[PDB]
């Protein structure tokens, strides 16, 4: 029943401001306080503070005064996080989390960077020559993330999608692969389905010997 | 000013064994009045929010399997996975919520299994790529354990430095192995100035190294 649904990813340039929303449903909004929590990539969970959803009074952890403001719109049961003067190291997933019980938002990625939105290029890694591995290379996209499936998500077994790497171009890159029977190759078709939502780049490359 | 310190920071345990994570608070989280400990345990897997496992120190959240339990009191606490399963790979966090929230630093739990040799494959650059004029040669190690692996690139048997980037999948939640992709990157130019492209691999699941090469076209 209870749901906390947050706004979508944001790419921001240094100096700007951002406003993440957390919309709650399934309970009386003003009976439970709301927490904000920050997770910088690869790092631990860090409590940012709490807002009294009845009074609007915000409490900030020591490390998050100045640039951070919590607010409400009670009329649509929504909590807001506003960060101003964005820095690169504010790049993080931000989560809303309700007092009492298990309820968390799905989190909102905020990326602070000068660089521009740029969709990838997709390139096969075709098999050749028991088991034969094949894949896709997803190159020169910014920012993170991208998703990948195999055969519109019919082939999930055996799939291995790799963590992105930041190249010294300041653009990301990653590979996705899968191992299959080497008899299947002529008979069976294999398509990697690639999506990068920040630039709308959606691609269904075929991969063949 | 309630500091939470978890230990160890990471931990590898064998499928079927007991996993134990510790959390210590710098002040008691036992509330005198109601004799409850204001302490929770969370499991976070990648891409996901943390999922609550245990609260009031020892009460198991609905839907959480019986193999997870929490105990302890005051300032010292334990999370116990009685019989570890492949799906339990994750980062685990303690939380005190008596006086504001403070999370522990998190504990990365991995599975320890039998040695497993990587399946090495090599993949020459695509024609489509070379048109825009860059060469990405991809070596793949597949389904090995442990994580430790060396990948040396050889161009005409000339050892490469500073032009390959590696990347490792998280441990797989079904069979407890890793996979590693190495990419050698070169200008179209440099790719034409040479012939045999090879990646050589070192591991404990190998008495001696394994190579895979192709010849440029």
């Amino acid at each position: 029943q209870v749901q906390l649904v947050q706004s979508g990813s944001e790419l921001k340039k240094p100096g700007a401001s951002v406003k993440v929303s957390c919309k709650a449903s399934g309970y009386t909004f003003t009976n439970y306080g709301m927490n904000w929590v920050r997770q910088a990539p690869g790092q631990g969970l860090e409590w940012m503070g709490w807002i009294n959803t009845y009074t609007g009074q915000p409490i900030y952890a020591n490390d998050f005064k100045g640039r951070f403001v919590f607010s409400l719109d009670t009329s649509v049961s929504t909590a807001y996080l506003q960060i101003s003067s964005l820095k690169a190291e504010d790049t993080a997933v931000y989560y809303c989390a309700r007092d009492w019980g298990p309820y968390w938002g799905q989190g909102t990625l905020v990326t602070v960077s000068s660089a521009s939105t740029k969709g990838p290029s997709v390139f096969p890694l075709a098999p050749s020559s028991g088991t034969a591995a094949l894949g896709c290379l997803v190159k020169d996209y910014f920012p993170e993330p991208v998703t990948v499936s195999w055969n519109s998500g019919a082939l999930t077994s055996g799939v291995h999608t790799f963590p992105a790497v930041l190249q010294s171009s300041g653009l990301y890159s990653l590979s996705s692969v899968v191992t299959v029977p080497s008899s299947s190759l002529g008979t069976q078709t294999y398509i990697c389905n690639v999506n990068h939502k920040p630039s709308n780049t959606k691609v269904d490359k075929r991969v063949e010997p | 000013d309630i500091v939470m310190t978890q230990s160890p920071d990471s931990l590898a345990v064998s499928l079927g064994e007991r996993a134990t994570i510790n959390c210590k608070s710098s002040q008691s989280v036992l509330y005198s009045s109601n004799q409850m400990n204001y302490l929770a345990w969370y499991q976070q897997k990648p891409g996901q929010p943390p999922k609550l496992l245990i609260y009031w120190a020892s009460t198991r959240e609905s839907g959480v399997p019986d193999r997870f339990s929490g105990s302890g009191s005051g300032t010292d606490f334990t999370l116990t996975i009685s019989s570890l399963q492949a799906e339990d790979v994750a980062v685990y966090y303690c939380l005190q919520y008596l006086s504001s929230w403070t999370f522990g630093g998190g504990t990365k739990l991995e599975i320890k299994r039998t040695v497993a040799a990587p399946s090495v494959f090599i993949f020459p650059p695509s024609d489509e790529q070379l048109k825009s004029g860059t060469a990405s040669v991809v070596c793949l190690l597949n389904n090995f354990y442990p994580r430790e692996a060396k990948v040396q690139w050889k161009v005409d048997n000339a050892l490469q430095s500073g032009n390959s980037q590696e990347s490792v999948t998280e441990q797989d939640s079904k069979d407890s192995t890793y996979s590693l992709s190495s990419t050698l990157t070169l200008s179209k130019a440099d790719y034409e100035k040479h012939k045999l492209y090879a990646c050589e691999v070192t591991h404990q699941g190998l008495s001696s190294p394994v190579t895979k090469s192709f010849n440029r076209g």
